């Protein structure tokens, strides 16, 4: 038997419906063995190495590839030199939107200063009693939820003069 | 697509010269068993730089000993890239065009007094000229050093079986043996 | 023997009139003695150490600190985690706009990939004959023009996906 492209649209809608529980996370604060050539990731893991913290996802949405003239009235997402267009959940099957765009930003010491290398996303995270802010260090978290997605980049370093605007475009079936 | 080919190893005082159809284990046969395969630990622990160095006893009657390594790009390409046609007469060109430039990283020290050093040569066998090519020459002491080098395109370093042969030529001088500590050995390539 | 408050603003108008010739430049590509503790930038220096290259300025304007309620309802900038208003050359003395804003974005490998520890801005840069692209390595530059402003930084890095963005607000006399 077979599933469908529309199932990947509905599972993308499900992930987008969870957005209130979704945080970007970053980690691996100590070096790689050589910073130019990182080790490969592990899709069976559920937490980052050397977790620096969590920041609430500023934008969780469906997307599809952009085109003109018919996307000229819309808003567009640029990453990896690629350019994409946003889709709302109630239109997702009509637009064919099975790709999810995930974004968050950190500025200054609102998460601990130092270098970062691992980048990824968590959902079903629960913060501890008396805390409601969108930037969390691991000591402020009651449950980390499920780490869904992550990558092992070459490093960067931080201050108030820098924005940690890391993002993915992800798909639950890349090869239908 | 960036990747590493890590650990057949064989220690001997005899000179081996691989042929175009030479397999991994022909070193032991060509030496009449006057040598030894490297310990299991060499295959287990030299695949990353850490505190676990593998010690290897380099016995010599001539003042020179050899540590041979063989890297099988056929099995590597079949495992990591099964879509590449390795059955063609062009398989060496395909594999070399795919890898582009290869670098060897090789971190090692000698079990000798800190004020002494021994000459070591990293060599790769060139099948176009049927000779060992020296890609790096270093003096090795008690202190760990990378003796590695960028060797460029590997087409001429591959035989018909897609085997690459490297060796350390170790000049013990007047010593009947020298022990070498190997920390890290990696064949690393980076292509777009 | 005083200057008038207008006088600083005129030099700022001059700096903004140069904008087409203005380029971001980046350098000090190898380590400091300590990557977390840079030395002092020498004001006598003519150009950055270990020059990576140059990128055309993407935005140059007069600016000033914001005041409520009026600037909250105008065109706006957020930087230093705080709010600023842009000013046009034909209003500069009425606004008191003695601060110049400079900004550029270096995208992917449009200059060579590497670490950096110096950031600054040049005017009067001239490329070699026939070159017209906004990104230049030193061998493409005929005259480097003049480095007006720069700072030393803790070590930073770039990769093929990323945009490094740097921007300054400066003024011509910090010491009246």
């Amino acid at each position: 038997a077979i599933a469908t492209y529309n199932s990947h649209v509905e599972l993308a809608k499900y992930l987008v419906s969870k957005a209130d529980s979704v945080y970007l996370t970053i980690g691996k604060s100590t070096p790689w063995s050589n910073e130019t050539n990182p080790p490969q990731p592990d899709e069976n893991a559920t937490v980052l190495q050397e977790v620096i913290g969590y920041k609430k996802a500023t934008k969780v949405t469906l997307v599809r590839p952009s085109k003109s003239p018919e996307d000229d009235n819309k808003n567009l997402i640029s990453y990896g030199n690629k350019s994409w267009v946003e889709v709302t959940p109630e239109n997702a099957k009509a637009e064919g939107a099975k790709w999810v765009y995930l974004e968050s930003s950190i500025v200054g010491d609102e998460l601990p200063l130092g270098t970062y290398r691992q980048v990824g996303f968590v959902m079903d995270l629960v913060a501890k009693s008396g805390i409601s802010k969108f930037n969390l260090v691991p000591s402020e978290v009651e449950s980390t939820g499920t780490l869904l997605f992550f990558d092992n980049k070459q490093f960067q370093n931080r201050s108030e003069q820098t924005t940690a605007k890391e993002r993915f475009i992800v798909e639950v079936d890349p090869n239908s | 697509f960036y990747g590493h080919i890590n650990m057949y190893g064989y220690v001997t005082s005899y000179v081996y010269n691989p042929g175009m159809t030479s397999s991994v284990n022909q070193i032991s046969a060509s030496t009449e068993g006057r040598g030894q395969e490297v310990p299991t630990d060499y295959y287990m622990y030299t695949s990353t730089k850490n505190n676990n160095t593998v010690e290897l006893s380099m016995q010599t009657t001539s003042g020179v000993s050899y540590l041979y390594n063989n890297f099988n790009f056929r099995d590597y390409m079949s495992k990591y890239r099964p879509q590449v046609d390795l059955q063609s007469d062009e398989a060496r060109r395909i594999v070399s065009d795919y890898i582009k430039e290869l670098s060897i990283d090789y971190y090692l020290s000698a079990v000798i007094p800190p004020d002494e050093s021994i000459e070591i040569k990293l060599q790769v066998y060139d099948f176009s000229i049927n000779r060992w090519l020296t890609v790096s020459i270093n003096n090795l002491s008690f202190y760990e050093k990378n003796i590695g080098s960028n060797i460029g395109y590997i087409k001429d370093y591959l035989n018909s079986e897609l085997n690459m042969f490297t060796r350390l030529e170790i000049n013990a001088g007047k010593r009947d043996s020298v022990d070498i500590k190997v920390n890290y050995l990696d064949l690393m390539f980076y292509y777009y």
